């Protein structure tokens, strides 16, 4: 199941 | 009259304690604004990472007024943010490589000047290069972005563990 990420928001 | 963490302008999940210096973080990044923010001259701010437990993790720096709180920092046009992990730099949601990480015990030093304009980043006294140049113009604060459960605690001044000798600035806490 999907967690928001640390990277969530980022393009690169 | 103290420059501190805004209790107007931060996001509700954030855990601000009585003094209003330290932050501990929840789940996805959000932030929190100083109560002052400053137009002109050269500024400066430390912040301490108290804990930084695993899968934790910061984005540290300066935003306008219009940076949005739910979001970390460096997300939109409006804020420039240096990442725990990795040391990246990012703005308007791009990261780019700058320095090497941050973690648990680290001394970060926040530089800005505001004349061509200056985002300077410090670990632990060392001048970590010229992260951005000719910002965005307007009023920038400095700012705090926390992913999980992680504190940090906000020193704007006067009396810094590590102040820059390679840099004329005042501390934030002239503000006040």
């Amino acid at each position: 199941e999907y967690e928001e990420r640390e990277s969530e928001f980022d393009i690169e | 009259s103290r420059v501190l963490l805004a209790l107007h302008d931060r996001a509700p999940q954030l855990k601000i304690s009585d003094d209003r210096l330290t932050v501990v973080g929840e789940k996805g990044y959000s932030m929190v604004r100083a109560s002052h923010g400053v137009r002109k001259g050269a500024w400066y701010f430390e912040i301490t990472v108290d804990e930084m437990p695993p899968d934790t993790a910061a984005r540290l720096g300066w935003s306008q007024p219009l940076g949005n709180l739910q979001a970390p920092l460096g997300y939109d046009k409006f804020s420039y943010s240096w990442r725990s992990k990795k040391g990246t730099k990012f703005h308007q949601s791009i990261g780019k490589h700058y320095s090497s990480g941050y973690g648990q015990g680290d001394v970060l030093g926040f530089y800005i000047n505001l004349p061509g304009s200056e985002i300077i980043f410090y670990k632990n006294g060392v001048n970590q290069g010229v992260a951005y140049k000719d910002i965005f113009e307007g009023v920038y604060f400095p700012a705090i972005s926390l992913y999980k459960s992680c504190t940090v605690s906000i020193n704007f001044g006067p009396c810094f563990k590590y102040p820059p000798k390679d840099l004329t600035y005042r501390p934030m806490s002239d503000m006040g």
